[PDB]
DNA sequence: AGTGAAAAATCTAAAGCATCACCTTGCTGAACC
DNA sequence: GGTTCAGCAAGGTGATGCTTTAGATTTTTCAT
C-alpha cells in the first residue's frame, strides 16, 4: 500500500517525457527518504538519477524499501491523459505488480483512475562516487535547451570548454564549426538571466551531442539548470524542482587513447 | 465418334509405317528375343477383337544393330475411393452409365500413407477404373472433374458436421491419379525401366508381350547417336525468319563419323574433306556432301537419316531456333518434317519424335552441369567440361564469310557439331542413362522435366514397391483459418537465412588478418588425437589398430598447431574453404528419421492408443513458422458471411441469368470476400497485414510406412557403393594403362565411365532431394518438414560459425554452407602412408575431422537402430553421425558485394573462382539474367577477370580501379571516340512486352508508353502484329517528368530523316530545338547513377569495408557509410561506463 | 432551379471535413422538406443522417423533390477553401447539369464561383427504425474529444456505462485498463461546460474506438454532443448544430462470444 | 565579405526556411547594391531573383563584388539557431578565406560564431528580358496562397486570365471546375485587402499549379504579392515590402502550340 | 543460345503521428479618474 | 478606492517533416 500525491501534476509529465527518448527501460526504487531512479541506459553510456523527497509531496507515506521495474516506452503514453493543471496520485501494491494512477481534475470535474500491470527485470546499478565537481555553471534552462537543439544540425560532438572568459560549447562537424559563448553578466538581481560560473581550473572535455539532444528534452521542470564538469569525469547536470526534488542526469565523455606507442 | 476413332487408327499405322521404314521393324515372329531399351511413347495400336484400345511401343536396340520395336497393349489406371460399404452400387452406376467406355472396375483393398491408429491395422480401399483409351479418360476427366470439385465442397461440408458431432453420383469421397501420364503410369505399376536390358518373349498372335529383365550384363551398347547444327542465311542485326532465309549448311555426327552437307546455291565454291581434332581423344573425320539447292540439301538430310537409322538425335537450343527454321524449309519446298523423319511440335513447343529422342545439351547445362548462371551458352560448357575451346566467329560476318571462302566456315560449323558430340557422350549420355535407370522416364522427358518431378518420378517408384496410394498435388486452400481466429494471406516456413557477413578481395595470396582465440587453441590441442583417431575410424570405416604412422603425423599437427598458439593476431594467406556437406539437408532426413507423412499435432497423437512416455514413439523437433494474415477476428468473418448472403450481386457471365449463393466458384467469391474485409479494417482495426513470426516444436512419430526413409538411405549407400566401384575399375585402369591390353583396357574405360555416370547422377539426385522439398504443391511436400530441414539447417551452420569465428575469419553464411578463409599455417590435409594393399595412401582432410567432432559432439542423438536380422531377434545400439562436412579444396579467390542501405543483408550474392583461373561459381549477380543493359555485360565480366592480380590489397583495387576507371572514362566521355554504330547496341535497353496495351487498362508504365510510342510511330497495323519486345532508350531534356512515362524507341531513327525529325520535335515537347544528332537527349545522368550503383555495390562500398581509401574517389559513398567510416578511422572515440563508473551490485526481483 | 443562402460559412465548411471519413459515395436529396443524407459507411456497419430544415437557411426556395448522386470526398475537397467568416450561396437550374455557387464576402471583394458536375448513382433509401431512447447524456464536445483521443492510446473496445451517477467510459487493453467518470453538475447553471444526464435504466455496452473517434472529429461543429443509447439500438450520436439542423451518427455495438466469455 | 548589421534576422531564417526546396545550390552575390540572389532551379524552368540592398541594411562593408557559393539547403539547417529577434553584428576583414556568421542573443549576453570554408561554384548568368507588362496585380498574399494551396489539388492546369472587371483563375480536373475572380478596390485604402489592378489588354495563359503553392511558398517575407503579366510572356510573381523585401519568380508557360493533335 | 508462371524484393502513393509557429483568450498589474 | 486597458502566460489550432502501411511492378526461381 504505497501513496504518492502531487498537486502540480505537470512536472510528474515534464520527467516522464524526458526519459521515452533514449530510456527504455528503468527501475523505480521507494524508500522512507523518498523515491529515487538510478538507471543506466540500455546502451550502456549515461545514466539517470531522479531523486524526490517527501516535502513536495502533500499525501505520502512509506514504510519499506522495494522497487518496480517501469517500462518508459508505454508509461508516457498514458500520463499525458491529464490535463496541466490535474493533479495525480499514485497507488501501489505490496504483493501485487499493478500500479495505478488518479487523474482528478481541480475543478472537480472530470475524475480518471488507471492500472497497469507490470514486470520484473534484471538491470545493473551504478552508484556515483563524491568528487569536487568544479566549473560549475548555472544556466536558463531554455536558452541552453534551445541551443543545444540548436548545435545537432552542424556537429554530432561537443566541445566544452570552462574558462576565465565564458563557457566554450563548439560543436565539431562535417559542414562547419558552431560555437557559442556565455557572458558574465553577474550585475544582475535577476537569478534567471545572470548566469554564475565558478571554478578552479580551465577544463576542456568532450561529448556526444546525439546524445545531448535526447538529454535536453527536460526543458520546463526548472528554470534555471545547474551543469558541472571536471576532468576524465562524466558530466553532471541538476534540474532542480525545488518544491520536493531533482533530476541528476550524468553523461560519459569521450576521451583519447592515451599515450600511443 | 468413328471419324476420330479412324483417324487415331490412321495415326497408329502412319507412326507404324514410318518406323516400319526407319529400321525398327515389330516384334510379329513367335519366339524370344534380347534388346536393351532406347525409348517409350504412347500410341494406339489396336487388338485382333477390334476393339477400341490403346496399346505402348517399346524400342530395342541390339549390340550388333538388329534393332526392334514391340507394342504390348496396356490400359491406363484412377482410383476413386468413395463412402464405405456402399461401392458395389456406384461401381455398376459407372459401368451402366456408359456401354463398354469403360474396360474394367475392381476394388483391392491398400494402405494409407497418413491415416491414424495404424498399428492395429487399419485399412482404407478404393476402386481401380480403367478405360480402353486414353481420350475417353481425357474426356470422362473434363466431364466428371467440376462435379467432383463441386461435392468435395459437400464432403468437406460433411467431415465439418461429422466434426461437429465429435464435438447417386455422390456417394464418391475423393479421386486420384489425373496428373500421372500413360507411359509414367505404365513403367510405375509394371516396373520397366529404360536403359536395361530386356528379353521378350511372343508366342502366337493371341498372347500378350512377355518381357524379363537381364540385368546380369552390365555392360551397355552404344546407341547409334547422330548430334547435328544447322546454320542460317540472315538480313544483317536482325534475328533470322523462316519464312525467308535459308540454310547454307547442315553438321551432323554420326557415332564417330563425321558428314557436312552444304548449299552451293549461296556458298561460291566445293568444300573437300578434312579433318579437325583439338584433342588426341576427340577424332575429328569428316566428309562433305554438296547440293545445288536447299531441297536437295534437305533431302539428302533426310534420306541419309532414313539409311543410317540414327536412335538418338542430339541438338544444343533444338526447341528454340532450329527445328522450326528447318520444319519451315521444308513446308517452303512442298515437303514435311512429320512426313520422312516424324519431327513434329508438341503442345509444349518441343520437339519429339515417336522413334527419335530429340536431346538437347543446354537444359542439362541449365539444370545439372553445376555450372555457373549466366555462362550456359555452348562454349562455356565446353570450356568447363570437354576443356577446350570452341573457335568463334560472328554471325554478322559470316554472311560475308559464306562467300568469301567456305573452309574456315565450315570448320566453325563442324567444330559446334563435334563440340556438341562430345559433350554428348563423354559427360552427358551415360550420365543421362544412369539418370534413365533409376527414374521411369523415357529420355526426352527426363532431360526436359523439372528437378521436383524427377525425385517424384523416384518416389513413385518407391511408392508403388511399397503400395501407396499417390497423394494429389497440393492446391492452393482458400481463406485458411488459423486456430486464434484469423484468415491468411501468406504462410511461410524458414525464410532462406543468407547473410553476408564481410565483403572483399580474398585470395591465396592476399595477407588476410587473424584474431585467434586461444580457448579454443587449447580444446584442440587435447582434442585433436581423438578428432583424427575417429576421422580414420569413420570416415575409412578401418580401425586405427591398422595404421602404424600415426606418431609422425600427430607431431606435424602438434608443431603446425603450437605454432598456431604463438600470437592471437596474425597475417598471412589464407585458403578458401567451402564449410558444408554436399546438401546436409538429406542426412538431416536421415539422422532425425523424418518424412513428410509422420508429423502431426498433439490432438489426434493423442486420439492414437500407442502413446507411451520415455519411448521413441513420440519425439519432438523445433522449427520457426511465419504468417502475413488478417487482423480480423473470428466471429466477424460468420458476421460478414450472414451479411454476403441472400443479396444481388452482378454476375461475370455476360447477360447472365439472376445468380446465387450456391452455384458460385470459390475464387470470385474469395476476391469479392478479400476486397471485404480489406474494406472493413481499413477503418475499424487500422490494419490488414500481420506478420506474426513464432517458435514451433512438431511430434514426429514412428515409421508408419518408411517410405520416404528408405529410399534415401539405399540412395545414399548405393551411392557410395557406386562410388567404392568406381574407384577400383579406376585403380585397375590406373595399372591397366601400362599393363598393355588394348581390348581389356577399352572395355575397363566403358566400365569406369558407367560407373562414374551412375556416381555422379546419385549425386545429383541426392543434391535434387532439397530442391524438391523446398516448393510448395508438390504432391509430396510438407510444411513443417521444410521447416525443420531449413532451421535445423540454419543452428547446425550458425554453430559451425561460431566455432569457425576464432580460427580465422569467415565471410559468408549461405543456405548451401558456409563460404569461409582459413590461415595456411593451418594445416589443410594430410596423406597417409597405409601398410594395407587395399590402399597405400589415404588422404584425410583436417578441417573435415574438426567439422565431424563438431557435428558429432554437437549433436548427440540416440534414436538410431539397426534391423539386422529379425531370426535372431537382435537389437544393436549405436549412433549415425553422418554429417560430413567436406572442405571442397583450397580455391583462388572470392569476391562479395555490399548492398544500398545502412545495414541490410545480401541475397545470395558472390562468386568464387578456382585455383586455374577457371569460374567455379556465381550466384546473385546481374550476369545472371540476360536482360537488363548489356552495358553492364562488358563492365562486370572486366572486373571479375581483373582480380587476380597483384599481391597486396593495394594492388588488386588498383587493377579494380584501372578497369572501373577505363570503363567510367569511356562513359565519362559520352562514349565518343568509338563508332556510334555498335553504341546504339550497347547502351539500349530491351524489355519484353507480354500483354497487349488494353489489358493493363487504365494503368501506364514505362512499356505502356514505349509501346504508345511505337502505335505512333506507323499505326494500328504496328499494334496487330506486336509481338516483338520492345527496345528503348531514356529521353532527357523534358525534365521533371518522372521516368515511366520518359522512354523513346530505337524505331523511330530508322524511318526517313524529315519525318523523324519532325516527330521528334513532337515527342520531345519542344519546337525550338536545333540539334538531332543523338548527344544531349540521351538520359547520362540515369546512365551513370546505373553504372555508379553497380560500382558502388560490387567494388567500392566492400572497399571501404576492408579499410581502404576509395578506388573510384570520383563516385562517393552513400552518406551513411560516409558518416560511418569518418567516425571510425578518427582515434577520438566513445568510452563506455562499466570502466569510468565500477560495479555496486546485481538483483532481481525473485519470486517468494 | 434551387436557390440557398448561408449568412456564415463555418458550418457548411465544417460538416464535410466530419463526414468525409466514414462516408465515400453519397446520395444528397433537395426538396421542399430541406436537405436529406441517408448514408451506410463502406462497411456497412454505421449509419449517417445529415438533415437540414429549410427554415434554419436565410433564404431557401427550390421546386420540387430531387435526388442527386455525387460523392461526397470531392465536395469536400472543392468546398474546404472557404473560412469560418465567408458567407455561402448556391443556386441549380433543372435543365442544366451542373450546380454553382459562390462564397463571397461581406465587403465584396473576395469572391469565388464554382460549378460541381452531377455524376449518377442512386443507393438504396433505407428507411430508419425511429425509436425511444433509455438514457441520454448532453456533454461537451471538447471534453468528448479528449476523452476519445485519450482512450484511443490505452486501448480498442470501450465499454461505455450509462448509470444514475452519470456516465462511465472504460478501456481495456494490454497497457492497462483505464475508467473516467463523469458526474452531474447540479451546482453549475451554464451549459457551455457542464452535462445533462437523462435516466430511466442503467446500461452498458461495448463499441469500436476507431468508430468512436470517426464519429467524434465532429467536434467543432456545436459545444454540446448529445450521446444517446437504447436498448440493443445502435448508439445514436447526435450534433444538435443550430436551428438549422442534425448530424446524428448510429453504430451497431459488437457481440461477444460468450465462449471463453 | 558582407557582416552586415541587421536589425531583426528573422528575414534571412525565413527565406531560407522556405526556399530550401527550390534551389538546391545556389551562390550569393554581394556588390555595392546589396544582395543580388539569381538562381535557376533543380528542374531548369525558372529563374528566381532576390533584392536585398545595401542601403537598407544598417552598414555595408565589403572589399569588392564578392560571390560566394555557399550551398543554399546546407547552412538552412544552422541559421534557425538565430531567433525571430535575433540580430547579425558588424566586422571587418578583408582577406578572409572562410566566411563566418555571427549571432547575438536581444539580451547581449550570448554570441556565437557559425563558420564555413570558402567553397565556389562558377553558375552562368542569365539575361532578363524587361519591358513594361500589360497587366499588374497587387493582392494580400494571405487568401492568394490560402486558395493557391486550396485549388492546386482539385486541377493540375490553370487559365489565368486578366480583364478589367475581374481577373479569373480556372482549373479543371477530375472532380470539377473551379474558378476564382477578383474585383478592384476603389473605395479601399488600406492595405491588409486592397486588390488594385492596372490594366491594358485581357490576356490569357496556361499555367501548371503544383509548380505554384510549393515550389514558391515564400510568403511571410512581405504582406502583398503583385504579379505582373503580359501577352507571350511567362509570370512575374513579387513578393515586396519597402526595402526589407523584394524576390520574384519566372513561371513559364509549359504550353505547346497544337502539336499533340 | 528458348518459353511461361508464381513467390518475393522493390518502387511508389497515401495515411499516422510528433512537433513548431501562430491565433485567440483568461488572469493580472499599474495608471487613471 | 473603483476602473480599465494593456501585458503576458497559456491552450487550440493550422501547417509540416519524418515515419509507416498499402498496392502495383519487376526479379528471381522453378517447371519446362
Ligand atoms: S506419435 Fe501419436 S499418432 Fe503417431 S503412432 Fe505414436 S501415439 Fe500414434
Ligand atoms: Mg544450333
Ligand atoms: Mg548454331
Amino acid at each position: 500500500m504505497f501513496e504518492a500525491r502531487l498537486v502540480q501534476g505537470s512536472i510528474l509529465k515534464k520527467v516522464l517525457e524526458a526519459l521515452k527518448d533514449l530510456i527504455n527501460e528503468a527501475c523505480w526504487d521507494i524508500s522512507s527518504s523518498g523515491v529515487n531512479l538510478q538507471s543506466m541506459d540500455s546502451s550502456h553510456v549515461s545514466l539517470v538519477q531522479l531523486t524526490l523527497r517527501s516535502e513536495g509531496f502533500d499525501t505520502y507515506r512509506c514504510d519499506r524499501n522495494l522497487a518496480m521495474g517501469v517500462n518508459l516506452t508505454s508509461m508516457s503514453k498514458i500520463l499525458k491523459c491529464a490535463g496541466n493543471e490535474d493533479i495525480i496520485t499514485l497507488r501501489a501494491e505490496d504483493n501485487a505488480d499493478t500500479l495505478a494512477l488518479v487523474f482528478e481534475a481541480p475543478n472537480q470535474e472530470k475524475v480518471s483512475d488507471y492500472e497497469m500491470k507490470l514486470m520484473d527485470l534484471d538491470v545493473e546499478q551504478l552508484g556515483i562516487p563524491e568528487q569536487e565537481y568544479s566549473c560549475v555553471v548555472k544556466m536558463p534552462s531554455g536558452e541552453f535547451a534551445r541551443i543545444c537543439r540548436d548545435l545537432s544540425h552542424i556537429g554530432d560532438a561537443v566541445v566544452i570548454s570552462c574558462a576565465k572568459d565564458g563557457v566554450k560549447f563548439s560543436a565539431s562537424g562535417e559542414l562547419g564549426n558552431g560555437n557559442i559563448k556565455l557572458s558574465q553578466t553577474s550585475n544582475v538581481d535577476k537569478e534567471e538571466e545572470a548566469v554564475t560560473i565558478e571554478m578552479n581550473e580551465p577544463v576542456q572535455l568532450t561529448f556526444a551531442l546525439r546524445y545531448l539532444n535526447f538529454f535536453t528534452k527536460a526543458t520546463p521542470l526548472s528554470s534555471t539548470v545547474t551543469l558541472s564538469m571536471s576532468a576524465d569525469v562524466p558530466l553532471v547536470v541538476e534540474y532542480k524542482i525545488a518544491d520536493m526534488g531533482h533530476l541528476k542526469y550524468y553523461l560519459a565523455p569521450k576521451i583519447e587513447d592515451e599515450e600511443g606507442s | 465418334s468413328s471419324v476420330s476413332a479412324l483417324k487415331r487408327l490412321e495415326r497408329s499405322q502412319w507412326t507404324d509405317k514410318m518406323d516400319l521404314r526407319f529400321g525398327f521393324e515389330r516384334l510379329k515372329e513367335p519366339g524370344e528375343k534380347t534388346g536393351w531399351l532406347i525409348n517409350m511413347h504412347p500410341t494406339e495400336i489396336l487388338d485382333e477383337d477390334k476393339r477400341l484400345g490403346s496399346a505402348v511401343d517399346y524400342y530395342f536396340i541390339q549390340d550388333d544393330g538388329s534393332r526392334f520395336k514391340v507394342a504390348l497393349p496396356y490400359k491406363p489406371y484412377f482410383y476413386i475411393a468413395t463412402r464405405k460399404g456402399c461401392e458395389r452400387e456406384v461401381s455398376s452406376f459407372l459401368s451402366k452409365k456408359f456401354q463398354g467406355k469403360i474396360a474394367k472396375v475392381e476394388t483391392v483393398p491398400k494402405e494409407d500413407l497418413d491415416l491414424p491408429n495404424h498399428l492395429v491395422g487399419l485399412k482404407r480401399n478404393y476402386i481401380r477404373l480403367s478405360f480402353h483409351t486414353v481420350e475417353d479418360l481425357v474426356k470422362v476427366r473434363k466431364e466428371i472433374s467440376p462435379a467432383v470439385k463441386k461435392n468435395r465442397e459437400q464432403d468437406h461440408a460433411s467431415d465439418a458436421y461429422t466434426a461437429l458431432l465429435s464435438s447417386q453420383l455422390d456417394n464418391i469421397v475423393d479421386m486420384r491419379e489425373y496428373d500421372v501420364p500413360y507411359h509414367i503410369r505404365l513403367s510405375i505399376d509394371l516396373k520397366i525401366h529404360v536403359a536395361h536390358w530386356y528379353n521378350v518373349r511372343y508366342r502366337g498372335n493371341a498372347f500378350p508381350v512377355e518381357i524379363t529383365r537381364r540385368d546380369d550384363l552390365v555392360e551397355r551398347p552404344d546407341p547409334v547417336v547422330l548430334a547435328f547444327d544447322i546454320e542460317t542465311t540472315k538480313l544483317p542485326l536482325k534475328f533470322p525468319d523462316a519464312e525467308t532465309d535459308q540454310i547454307m549448311m547442315i553438321s551432323y555426327m554420326i557415332d564417330g563419323q563425321g558428314y557436312l552437307i552444304t548449299n552451293r546455291e549461296i556458298v561460291s565454291e566445293d568444300i573437300e574433306d578434312f579433318e579437325f581434332t583439338p584433342k588426341p581423344e576427340y577424332e575429328g573425320p569428316f566428309c562433305v556432301f554438296n547440293e545445288p539447292d536447299e531441297a536437295h540439301l534437305i533431302q539428302r538430310w533426310f534420306e541419309h537419316v532414313q539409311e543410317t537409322k540414327p536412335t538418338i538425335m542430339v541438338t544444343y537450343n533444338g526447341d528454340f531456333f532450329d527445328w522450326p527454321f528447318v520444319e519451315a524449309r521444308a513446308a517452303v519446298h512442298g515437303l514435311s518434317m512429320q512426313q520422312e523423319i516424324g519431327f513434329q511440335k508438341d503442345s509444349q513447343g518441343e520437339y519429339k519424335a515417336p522413334q527419335c529422342i530429340h536431346m538437347d545439351c543446354l537444359r542439362w547445362v541449365k539444370r545439372d552441369s553445376y555450372l555457373p548462371v549466366g555462362s550456359h551458352n555452348l562454349k562455356a560448357a565446353a570450356k568447363a567440361k570437354l576443356g577446350y575451346d570452341p573457335v568463334e566467329l560472328d554471325p554478322e560476318d559470316m554472311c560475308r564469310m559464306a562467300t568469301e571462302q567456305p573452309q574456315t566456315l565450315a570448320t566453325y560449323s563442324v567444330s559446334d557439331a563435334v563440340a556438341t558430340y562430345y559433350l554428348y557422350m563423354k559427360y552427358v549420355h551415360p550420365f543421362i542413362f544412369a539418370l534413365c535407370t533409376i527414374i521411369p522416364m523415357e529420355p526426352d522427358e527426363v532431360l526436359r522435366k523439372g528437378s521436383g518431378t524427377l525425385c517424384e518420378a523416384l518416389l513413385m517408384v518407391q511408392a508403388f514397391h511399397a503400395n501407396i496410394i499417390f497423394p494429389n498435388k497440393q492446391e492452393q486452400e482458400f481463406n485458411k483459418l488459423t486456430d486464434d481466429g484469423h484468415v491468411l494471406d501468406s504462410e511461410t516456413y524458414v525464410g532462406g537465412h543468407v547473410e553476408a557477413l564481410e565483403s572483399g578481395v580474398f585470395r591465396s595470396d592476399i595477407p588476410c588478418r587473424f584474431r585467434m582465440n586461444p580457448a579454443a587453441f587449447d580444446f584442440l590441442l587435447q582434442r585433436v588425437e581423438k578428432t583424427l583417431r575417429h576421422a580414420l575410424e569413420e570416415e575409412e570405416k578401418v580401425p586405427v589398430e591398422q595404421v602404424t604412422n600415426f606418431e609422425e603425423v600427430c607431431d606435424e599437427i602438434k608443431s603446425k598447431l603450437a605454432s598456431l598458439k604463438d600470437v592471437p593476431s596474425r597475417i598471412e594467406c589464407p585458403l578458401i574453404y567451402h564449410l558444408d556437406v554436399g546438401a546436409m539437408y538429406p542426412n538431416i532426413i536421415l539422422t532425425n528419421r523424418l518424412q513428410p507423412s509422420a508429423m502431426v499435432d498433439e490432438a489426434t497423437c493423442a486420439a492414437c492408443d500407442f502413446n507411451k512416455p520415455g519411448a521413441n514413439c513420440q519425439r519432438k523437433m523445433a522449427w520457426q513458422w511465419r504468417g502475413e494474415f488478417m487482423p480480423a477476428s473470428r466471429s466477424e468473418y460468420h458476421r460478414i458471411q450472414h451479411q454476403l448472403e441472400s443479396e444481388k450481386f452482378p454476375p461475370l457471365f455476360p447477360e447472365g441469368p439472376a445468380r446465387a449463393f450456391h452455384e458460385l466458384s470459390r475464387e470470385e467469391q474469395a476476391k469479392y470476400e478479400k476486397r471485404r474485409l480489406a474494406d472493413y479494417c481499413r477503418k475499424a482495426y487500422k490494419k490488414i497485414h500481420i506478420t506474426k513470426v513464432e517458435e514451433r516444436l512438431t511430434t514426429i512419430c514412428q515409421r508408419e510406412n518408411s517410405f520416404y526413409v528408405d529410399t534415401v538411405r539405399a540412395f545414399r549407400d548405393r551411392r557410395y557403393e557406386f562410388k567404392g566401384l568406381h574407384k577400383v575399375w579406376k585403380k585397375k585402369l590406373s595399372a591397366a594403362v601400362e599393363v598393355g591390353d588394348a581390348a581389356e583396357v577399352k572395355r575397363c574405360k566403358n566400365m569406369e565411365v558407367l560407373y562414374d555416370s551412375l556416381q555422379l547422377a546419385h549425386k545429383c539426385i541426392l543434391n535434387s532431394f532439397y530442391g524438391y522439398v523446398m516448393r510448395k504443391g508438390a504432391r509430396w511436400y510438407s510444411m513443417e518438414m521444410a521447416g525443420i530441414v531449413c532451421f535445423t539447417g540454419a543452428n547446425i551452420i550458425t554453430q559451425a560459425r561460431e566455432l569457425i569465428e576464432q580460427i580465422g575469419r569467415p565471410l559468408e553464411l549461405d543456405t548451401d554452407g558456409i563460404w569461409c578463409v582459413l590461415p595456411n599455417s593451418f594445416p589443410e590435409n594430410f596423406v597417409f602412408k597405409t601398410t594395407n594393399v587395399k590402399k597405400p595412401k589415404v588422404t584425410i582432410s583436417y578441417p573435415g575431422a574438426m567439422l565431424n567432432i563438431m557435428v558429432k559432439e554437437g549433436f548427440t542423438n540416440d534414436q538410431y537402430q539397426e534391423l539386422a536380422e529379425p531370426s535372431s531377434l537382435t537389437y544393436v545400439t549405436r549412433s549415425e553421425n553422418s554429417i560430413f562436412f567436406e572442405v571442397d579444396g583450397p580455391y583462388l579467390a572470392m569476391i562479395l558485394p555490399a548492398s544500398k542501405e545502412e545495414g541490410k543483408k545480401l541475397k545470395k550474392r558472390y562468386a568464387v573462382f578456382n585455383e586455374d583461373g577457371s569460374l567455379a561459381e556465381l550466384k546473385g549477380f546481374e550476369v545472371k539474367r540476360r536482360g537488363e543493359l548489356q552495358l553492364i555485360k562488358i563492365f562486370q565480366s572486366s572486373v571479375f577477370e581483373a582480380f587476380l592480380k597483384g599481391s597486396t590489397l593495394e594492388e588488386v583495387y588498383g587493377s579494380v580501379a584501372k578497369v572501373a576507371d577505363y570503363w567510367l572514362d569511356v562513359l565519362y566521355s559520352k562514349a565518343a571516340n568509338m563508332p556510334d554504330s555498335e553504341l546504339f547496341e550497347l547502351i539500349s535497353e530491351n524489355r519484353s512486352m507480354s500483354r497487349k496495351l488494353e489489358d493493363y487498362g487504365e494503368q501506364k508504365s514505362t512499356s505502356i508508353s514505349t509501346a504508345k510510342r511505337l502505335a505512333e510511330f506507323l499505326g494500328d497495323q504496328m499494334v496487330k502484329d506486336a509481338g516483338l519486345s520492345c527496345r528503348y532508350i531514356i529521353s532527357r531534356k523534358p525534365e521533371g517528368s518522372p521516368v515511366t512515362e520518359r522512354a523513346i524507341p530505337l524505331a523511330i531513327f530508322q524511318a526517313e530523316p524529315t519525318v523523324r525529325k519532325h516527330f521528334l520535335r513532337k515527342w520531345l515537347k519542344s519546337s525550338s530545338l536545333q540539334d538531332f544528332d543523338i548527344r544531349a537527349i540521351l538520359d547520362w545522368d540515369y546512365y551513370i547513377e546505373r553504372l555508379g550503383s553497380a560500382i558502388q555495390k560490387i567494388i567500392t562500398i566492400p572497399a571501404a569495408l576492408q579499410q581502404v581509401k576509395n578506388p573510384v574517389p570520383r563516385v562517393k559513398h552513400p552518406d551513411w557509410l560516409h558518416k560511418k567510416l569518418l567516425e571510425k578511422n578518427d582515434v577520438y572515440k566513445q568510452k563506455k561506463i562499466s570502466e569510468l563508473f565500477t560495479l555496486e551490485g546485481r538483483r532481481q526481483v525473485t519470486m517468494a
